[PDB]
RNA sequence: AUGGUGAAAACCAUCUAGUAGCUGGUUCCUGCCGAAGUUUCCCUCAGGAUAGCAG
RNA sequence: AGAACUGGCGAUGCGGGAUGAACCGAACGUAGAGUUAAGGUGCCGGAAUACACGCUCAUCAGA
RNA sequence: CGUGGAGGUCAGUGACGAAGCCUAGACCGUAAGGUCGGGUCGAACGGCCUCUAGUGCAGAUCUUGGUGGUAGUAGCAAGCGAAACCACAGCCAAGGGAACGGGCUUGGCAGAAUCAGCUACUGAU
RNA sequence: GGCAUUGCCGCGAAGCUACCAUCCGCUGGAUUAUGGCUGAACGCCUCUAAGUCAGAAUCCAUGCUAGAACGCGGUGAUGCUCCACACAGAUGGAUACGAAUAAGGCGUCCUUGUGGCGUCGCUGAACCAUAGCAGGCUAGCAACGGUGCACUUGGCGGAAAGGCCUUGGGUGCUUGCUGGCGAAUUGCAAUGCGUGGGGAUAAAUCAUUUGUAUACGACUUAGA
């Protein structure tokens, strides 16, 4: 087979890490370059295609898209990377005082047994007016060429019984390291939104661990170009209604997704399939670089988003669609 | 004749200093060459980026991860060519290459204090005038090495934070030149330079 | 070979420590001397008959 | 290829030639000190990165 | 120089310990070996001048006896339990003249220990 | 339906699992061949000798895979206490400009410069330190300095900062100069910070549970 996914092994863990990062836009004021989410179904969508020059231009095309459930994502810390002789080198990481249970959580194997004695005497060094704080903030103003930002995901939010935050690094490419470590300030224990990193019509690539057979699969892969075609957010009603549908439902199927819950935050819809299964970490990054092609061009106008029930089948989209077409049966009446 | 004996690799020539550097060690002479990168080789570049690369043709058939290693790194490309001259292998030896540590540029806790040179190894002592000569950097660079750059500015920082040194000293020992320049003629002073000083 | 025992071609015991144009092995120390690699016919092939070198 | 002639190894260590049946030096009681042979003195390697005259740039010089 | 026995001699040594056996013990002899201290032992033994011989071992696919590695392996159609075999070890490159490279020379290199596949190699602690 | 070495037949989720399906499968330098530019050798010419521009699916990075099990960093968590014991080569000073070498330092004047004038190198053979019982005990004078030490004020050093500077005060020393005592007999050389148990509190492993993992381990989980 492929001689250069070798050694065909298993990942280090469910969440991958993203090797590389893209290059930096100095002039840009400070922006994040990557974020994260959990990979749920595959839901169908037909759209009139605006392609110019194509065969199938001004038609309807069915094309099957994913749906990564993306809740809003909080910062708990921000690392500064010194460039060495070998490599980069973390001279200081520095944290936010007030963590949730979920990235304390994190700190354990044995959460149940531990006295719950994570950041104590960190906060207790915060206890003033900087002093100690501000000067390794100070220590990374000076020095370090590249700002990383820890992160983690608020696991409440989404309906998986996994409870553990997973921490993460995203990188700045907000040029003037100054800006970097103010942003990062300013940006302590906020919550930050999915809109807030990508928009619709985006060419991106995601992260994820191959779901595992038997040795045979659970690598980390990581598939580049995928257009984001919805970027939705949970707070509105009508997420499944198109400009063009405008039927009040949620892009959630009849009784939730196969094998995962209801969608009562913000979401990706992913172009295609990204590697990994459902219940899955998936880490979506944007392009490395300016990847323009007509295949990046074009602005979609999305028609209509199939939510059937796809556990067994499905003939209709609300369960307003079922006793219309049904009627009345014993049990209502 | 000093515990330690930093070295500025900084035009010298990797075959001559070397060896001159194995000598001293053989006979318990601690050693630091430093600057490596800019060290400096004889003929072409296109020259060395050869009389190398068979060097990297090398590797170990069955297994290539068992055999000749290829370091890129200047420091290393250099501290080869030396253990190639110390038994590195008796004892006496390892007991060697045990007193060496060569860094590419100048990282403390040296920065802050004196170097020297080989005069029996300088591109300018050794080369007829105009004539080919490498520069290890690019060779290095031609063939992995990724840092160059990190050094290369991540240099010239140190190179200011000094620069600025000097000044206040120069500026120092302005005044002792005048101090004794002026302090100068009286007696006690007379009576030295006879006997001389 | 002699004499014997067994049996739908054999074994036992002596003669017999049989006979070798050979194979393997051959048991302490030191000192001193110290080669030859070949001449000529018996024909040579086998073993020698002699001269040469060392006493 | 054959014939004749004198050596070397054969029965023979030692210094040198990176390493060696045929090369170079040197025929060995046990030691101490001194001087050399052949071969060497950038380093591995004991010994001049000695002195002096010139010549040589080679995209795998040359020894 | 040494061993078994014989003649002679040392009015030799010897239960207050002969012979033997060991010993990170000491001395002598170029050496064969000889002498002594310490420990163990329990009854005979040695030097000297001579005599005599079944007299001195690393080998013989030696003979006899004993004991290993192999191995707690193959095996029995947690326990029981061999044998073949065994100078000694087992990384590559290059040179080592001679259908000789496995010990050398010059390099590359090399971390204890172990299981599983076709000692490498995949992988796993 | 008790049973049928898995009884036959109709169909079927979960799984085993497939070009028998679907999605995904990258941009910057440096070159060869060559085409040039400036231009000698060789008072013309010339892609070349000294330079320089472009350029092959090449090369090397970017990206991707693994992470040295003896490569490294940052960060969270308290190791603390009670008893008993044990103890590869220092010998005045690593004495900080960078760049060039057919060129450079240092000092001065400024016309602020690829400026002028002066001066240095030909080795560190220097520089700074250097006197006292292996360096004592005591008295002054002259300097207002030098220097050690424990503190304090302020500042800088992220490449491996893990150091370097400074302010103030206190306390020694001063061989800068002059003194006052002691040295023997050392006999004529032989340099002269862990254990083994308690207690208190952090954590890990086992056992349990879960499965996204699985030959066995390992790995993911959950539980005062």
């Amino acid at each position: 087979g492929h001689l250069g996914f070798l050694p065909r092994k298993r990942a280090a863990s469910i969440r991958a890490r993203v090797k590389a990062f893209p290059k930096d836009d100095r002039s840009k004021p400070v922006a994040l370059t990557s974020f994260l989410g959990y990979k749920a179904g595959m839901t169908t969508i037909v759209r009139d295609l605006d392609r110019p020059g194509s065969k199938f231009h001004k038609r309807e095309v069915v094309e099957a898209v994913t749906v990564v459930d993306t809740p809003p994502v909080v910062v708990v810390g921000v690392v500064g990377y010194v460039e060495t002789p070998r490599g980069l080198r973390s001279l200081t990481t520095v944290w936010a005082e007030h963590l949730s249970d979920e990235v304390k959580r994190r700190f354990y194997k044995n959460w149940y047994k531990s006295k719950k004695k994570a950041f104590t005497k960190y906060s207790a060094k915060y206890a003033q007016d900087g002093a100690g704080i501000e000067r390794e903030l100070a220590r990374i103003k000076k020095y370090a060429s590249v700002v990383r930002v820890l992160v983690h995901t608020q696991i409440r939010k989404t309906p998986l019984a996994q409870k553990k935050a997973h921490l993460a690094e995203i990188q700045l490419n907000g040029g003037s390291i100054s800006e970097k470590v103010d942003w990062a300030r300013e940006h302590f224990e906020k919550t930050v939104a999915v809109d807030s990193v990508f928009e619709q019509n985006e060419m991106i690539d995601a992260i994820a661990v191959t779901k595992g057979h038997g040795q045979r699969g659970y690598h980390s892969r990581t598939s580049i170009n995928h257009k984001i075609y919805r970027v939705g957010k949970g707070d509105d009603e009508a997420n499944g209604a198109t400009s063009f549908d405008r039927t009040k439902k949620t892009i959630t199927p009849m009784g939730g997704f196969v094998h995962y819950g209801e969608i009562k935050n913000d979401f990706i819809m992913v172009k295609g399939c990204i590697p990994g299964n459902r219940k899955r970490i998936v880490t979506l990054r944007k392009s490395l670089y300016t990847n323009t092609s007509r295949k990046a061009l074009e602005e979609v106008s999305l028609k209509w988003i199939d939510t059937a029930s796809k556990f067994g089948k499905g003939r209709f989209q609300t369960p307003a669609e079922k006793h219309a077409f049904m009627g009345t049966l014993k049990k209502d009446l | 004749v000093e515990p330690v004996v930093v070295i500025d690799g900084k035009g010298h020539l990797v075959g001559r200093l070397a060896s001159v550097v194995a000598k001293q060690l053989l006979n318990g002479q601690k050693i630091v060459v430093v600057r490596a990168e800019e060290l400096n080789i004889s003929g072409e570049f296109f020259r060395n980026k050869l009389k190398y690369h068979d060097f990297l043709r090398k590797a170990t058939a069955f297994n290539k991860t068992r055999g000749p290693f290829h370091f890129r790194a200047p420091s290393r490309i250099f501290y080869k060519a030396l253990r190639g001259m110390v038994s590195h292998k008796t004892a006496r030896g390892k007991a060697a290459l045990e007193r060496l540590k060569v860094f590419e540029g100048i990282p403390p806790p040296y920065d802050k204090k004196k170097r020297v040179v080989v005069p029996q190894a300088l591109r300018v002592l050794r080369l007829k005038p105009g004539r080919k000569y490498t520069t290890l950097g690019k060779l290095s660079t031609s063939v992995g090495w990724k840092y160059e750059d990190v050094v290369a500015k991540l240099e010239a920082k140190r190179k200011v934070s000094s620069a600025e040194y000097y000044a206040k000293k120069r500026a120092f020992t302005k005044k002792v030149a005048s101090a004794n320049a002026t302090a100068a003629e009286s007696d006690v002073a007379k009576q030295l330079a006879a006997l001389g000083y």
